[PDB]
């Protein structure tokens, strides 16, 4: 689950660029 | 434009389901992920890194977005570091703000947090709050 929440950081400031 | 997956994406926000669960689990299905769901799930990710940092050190008061949406940005959306630097540079303003006679005692933390983290504004407001004691007290 940490792992989610670091993926879907992620993912989400690549789909903001 | 199969704009099924959006609809059944906001049926998951409806019963409940965790942001990253949907977004893991259509990342292992293979299915595009549509973007204009996770940008606009931005202020979840910030609240996220705001409450990691309040985890991660209690007695700086709570983040603000605003604090959050910086860390965030600058730490091109690594959470880890967000946190890290969200924690570092609300610190620095604690310590600036004590350095002028605020420490968390007087306020300092929560007027952080109302004001996004702007020193200036935090400062113009802690010294209202030491003013209206004072009117308060000398007219009574
Ligand atoms: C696990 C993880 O960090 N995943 C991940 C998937 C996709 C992206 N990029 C975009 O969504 C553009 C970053 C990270
Ligand atoms: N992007």
């Amino acid at each position: 689950d940490p792992a989610m929440q670091r993926c879907f950081s992620a993912a989400v400031y690549c789909a903001i660029s | 434009e199969g704009l099924q997956l959006v609809s059944m994406i906001r049926e998951g926000e409806a019963a409940g389901a965790c942001p990253e669960e949907i977004f893991s689990a259509l990342q292992y299905s293979g299915t595009e992920v549509p973007l204009q769901w996770l940008r606009s799930e931005l202020p979840y990710v910030l609240e996220m890194v705001a409450e990691l940092a309040g985890q991660q050190d209690p007695g700086l008061g709570a983040f603000s977005c605003q604090e959050a949406r910086r860390a965030w940005l600058d730490r091109h959306g690594n959470l880890d570091e967000a946190v890290e630097e969200c924690v570092r540079t609300r610190r620095r303003k604690v310590q600036e703000l004590q350095s002028l006679g605020f420490g968390p005692e007087e306020g300092s933390l929560q007027a952080l947090f109302q004001h996004g983290g702007d020193v200036s504004r935090a400062l113009t407001e802690l010294q209202r709050q030491r003013l209206e004691p004072f009117r308060q007290r000398l007219w009574d």
